[PDB]
């Protein structure tokens, strides 16, 4: 969302489960599946969080007994920037081509 | 002559008292590229070689039912071990060779088997351990047992840090017998090699 | 993939970008007609009740989904647990007609009455929200209904949307999250 | 249909079981299906793999 | 026949070795799908119950046979004798969902409710034993279930395995024998 | 099947009556049937009958 | 638009101010299966991905000739690093990307080059550094430099613990200039990926 004279370089990484806490450094996260992009004429960048798990399906809800997230984390980093202080990066989500939901449920309190 | 020389990567092993290879549950692996890893898995051939592990000392005082187990995967300090710390998910089968060398003047018999999803067995259940992939070792006939099994489990890929699908067991079926001309005891060793090693989900570095 | 986001043109990347394999999807459960096709209960009741799908609970699967659409259409099925006989009357009828037996009237048969009713509004489609300055000669036009039922007492009412059609999607919200990371709750597990 | 799984044909005629639709002109007037299928999937720019 | 027994290669001799005639066998009753296809009861119950086949008794024909396998798969049928209405919810659902009527809910009809339910676990197959060092984020993963049921009171629960598949056999034991020769018991006989 | 003996075809469609299996590749993947059929039946050595 | 998106394994990187890729000395690798490793070498594709390294802060006070170097391979805590501790010999090339992001109102120019067999250069020799595979970074034009080089050396395989064939150098050619509308300083980062990774000579475990 920055002005024409604001530049930056970002990185997004998918940290799979198996580590206790996500890395707060691009250097450590580099070993994971990741993508880096910079600022320019095209303002948007899209990345696919892959489905990598033990079972073929994963629960949409989370159990109270879960400490660490069963499916891992996503970490967004800022490699650097040039005069981009206070400038923004909007982030949104959408279903991918093979996203699938099964087994209808009526869970909300009524 | 019952000669068999097995090769896994840059490591080979040969016996001159082979009684064959026992394949358990299947002759091949099921599909390694399923929907659970999207298309991100890869095979790592460098991990497909023999590593070693001492099991136990087969002595005259160990009676029928005496049993030693080794849950797989076990501690590994080679490339396979690194794989476990570097990837979130894995799958592989096992090519297992177990040697109990004494001499032809010893007697007795060991049952070597591969068990999926281990549970401590009753002494009565021990009479049916042959329901699992197995082979025997009797000094009058052989010094080596060889079993090959595929990867299995409720999940197509696993987290070995939380679950161990296979477990090697060696049980005394008939006590070791010795004489003046026989070896006084027999040490039992395992020569194991993981097969069709696949990993998915690169983990971050420790830094 | 980078694109001109200001245009709002849809962009759907895949794992192939970094070497993955996109898989097969089976989306039967997210099919609109299928998902709306199940009974939902109407809590407020009375001896005389005008069938209005908006009386459905806002957080139930059907009510949440219906409200996530601006316009809709459907036929209907109702299950009514009642004392005495049940009379139904179509959209546009004088409330007084409910006392007359020649309108569809179901004679009491235990344990309840299940019925198939047709859409009956004078509009080509109905709405869940209506921006009227008034709409007269957070309120919806009175013509937005599926008729009315009457019995000596109405104890329970279930309603089912048949052949549902949904148009122009609206916001659908999950439970507000208080926790630092995820909304956690007790998921079923064996004892 | 959607959530009807009976094999046997209905005992009642269609004009009784349901209201009857009329037309002025169920076709492919599925805006969102078109919208989703039109989504850009490529990669803008040159690639080095 | 003599053979190299250490190899563990199967050997099946016949009476022809000494002059006999091997006969015809009909093995329908030892067919896995057939034998597992009968109702078995679940003793422990409660107003809220998570369906787990391992709650089956270890010595009953179905429970003994199921435990004599490592992995299995099947669809299911249940007979439930209950007070009020019965609600079922699939594997992975919040326990709280059991109170909502839009999940499959069977209205009370004497003397009990019989239902056909599909396999619903996120795994390709389930297990009767699981060698987990822990398995967290003699215990089985919580995901190993066929959903859950709830009613005002659950008096009786029968369960039936449909299209059963069994893999990797395990020890199956007969009654421990104390007698010097055979385990003897009272076999039915006319008066 | 196994322990179903009704002649008449089911009133409900298969996709309702049962869960639907999917594949990645009911075949002859019957390990134990193969194992049993492979059993040695002969007689090792020479015979004098 | 000068868009380039590079992919190495499960890692990708894209710039919108690309000035192209400079290939040094060759477009391809020479033969990886020579007589020195008999036929025991293997490729390890899992090591072919991007790792990161901070280079230096490009500030207004750093004059012409100021130079930062990074000898390759450098410390690595991923699979490539493990490879170095697990095999006696290795070879691989490098796919190098260097970013110096400030803004279009900055001035100055950096020379980024790849040098085989490094030696500390005189200030006079610094005028001829363009004899090596290189590219420039000038804020008015680009933020990214990209160079790709093959493996080389007197030996077909190497012992990286004793020798480092390639070394990345970034030298200030013309000092950074700033104004009210410009970025006050520019941090310089490297995004590196080893290419065609081959290893030979499995080493024993530490146990």
């Amino acid at each position: 969302t920055g002005s024409t004279d604001s530049k930056a370089r970002y990185m997004v990484a998918y940290i799979p489960p198996g580590v206790e806490t996500p890395p707060d450094t691009p250097e450590e996260a580099a070993h994971c599946i990741h993508a880096e992009w910079d600022t320019g004429l095209n303002s948007k960048f899209t990345f696919s969080i892959p489905y990598v798990s033990a079972a073929d399906y994963a629960y949409t809800a989370s159990d109270t007994a879960e400490t660490t997230n069963v499916q891992g984390w996503v970490c967004v980093y800022q490699i650097t920037h040039g005069k981009a202080e206070n400038d923004t990066l909007l982030v949104s989500a959408s279903a991918g081509k093979d996203f699938e939901l099964r087994l209808p449920i009526d869970p909300r309190t009524q | 002559d019952r000669l068999l020389t097995t090769r896994n990567g840059h490591t080979t092993s040969t016996t001159q008292s082979s009684v064959g290879v026992t394949y358990g549950y299947s002759t091949e692996e099921d599909h390694v590229a399923g929907p659970n890893t999207s298309g991100l898995e890869t095979r790592v051939v460098q991990a497909e070689r023999f590593f070693k592990k001492f099991l136990f000392d087969w002595t005259t005082d160990k009676p029928f039912g005496y049993l030693t187990k080794l849950e797989l995967p076990t501690d590994h300090h080679g490339v396979f071990g690194h794989l476990v710390d570097s990837y979130a998910y894995m799958r592989n089968g096992w090519d297992v060779e177990v040697s109990a060398v004494g001499n032809q003047f010893n007697g007795g018999c060991l049952l070597v088997a591969m068990v999926p999803e281990w549970k401590a067995f009753d002494t009565r259940e021990k009479y049916q351990l042959t329901l699992f992939p197995h082979q025997f070792i009797s000094p009058r006939t052989n010094m080596t047992a060889h079993i090959t099994v595929p990867y299995l489990g409720v999940n197509r890929y696993d987290q070995y840090k939380k679950h161990k699908p296979w477990t090697l067991v060696v049980m005394v079926l008939s006590p070791l017998t010795v004489s003046n001309t026989a070896a006084p005891q027999i040490k039992v060793y395992a020569n194991i090699a993981p097969t069709y090693v696949h990993v998915a989900g690169e983990l971050p570095s420790k830094e | 993939t980078t694109t001109t986001g200001e245009s709002a043109d849809p962009v759907t990347t895949t794992v192939e970008n970094y070497g993955g394999d996109t898989q097969v999807q089976r989306r039967h459960h997210t099919d609109v007609g299928f998902i709306m096709d199940r009974f939902v209960k109407i809590n407020s009741l009375s001896p005389t009740h005008v069938i209005d799908l908006m009386q459905t609970h806002k957080h139930g699967i059907v009510g949440a989904l219906l409200r996530a659409a601006t316009y809709y259409f459907s036929d209907l099925e109702i299950v009514v647990r009642h004392d005495g006989n049940l009379t139904w009357v179509p959209n546009g009828a004088p409330e007084a007609a409910l006392s007359n037996t020649s309108n569809p009237t179901a004679y009491n048969k235990a344990p309840f009455t299940r019925l198939a009713l047709p859409y009956t509004a004078p509009h080509r489609v109905l709405a869940t929200v209506y921006d009227g300055t008034n709409k007269y000669s957070t309120q919806l036009p009175a013509s937005f209904n599926y008729g009315a039922i009457q019995a000596q007492a109405i104890h329970e009412l279930l309603v089912r949307m048949k052949r549902a059609e949904l148009y122009c999607p609206r916001p659908l919200l999950a439970i507000k999250v208080t926790s630092q990371d995820r909304y956690k709750q007790k998921i079923i597990a064996p004892a | 249909s959607g959530n009807t799984g009976s094999i046997i044909n209905n005992y009642y005629m269609q004009q009784y079981q349901n209201s009857m639709s009329t037309q002025l002109g169920t076709q492919n007037n599925d805006w969102f299906s078109k919208l989703a299928s039109s989504a850009f999937t490529g990669l803008f720019g040159a690639l080095l793999a």
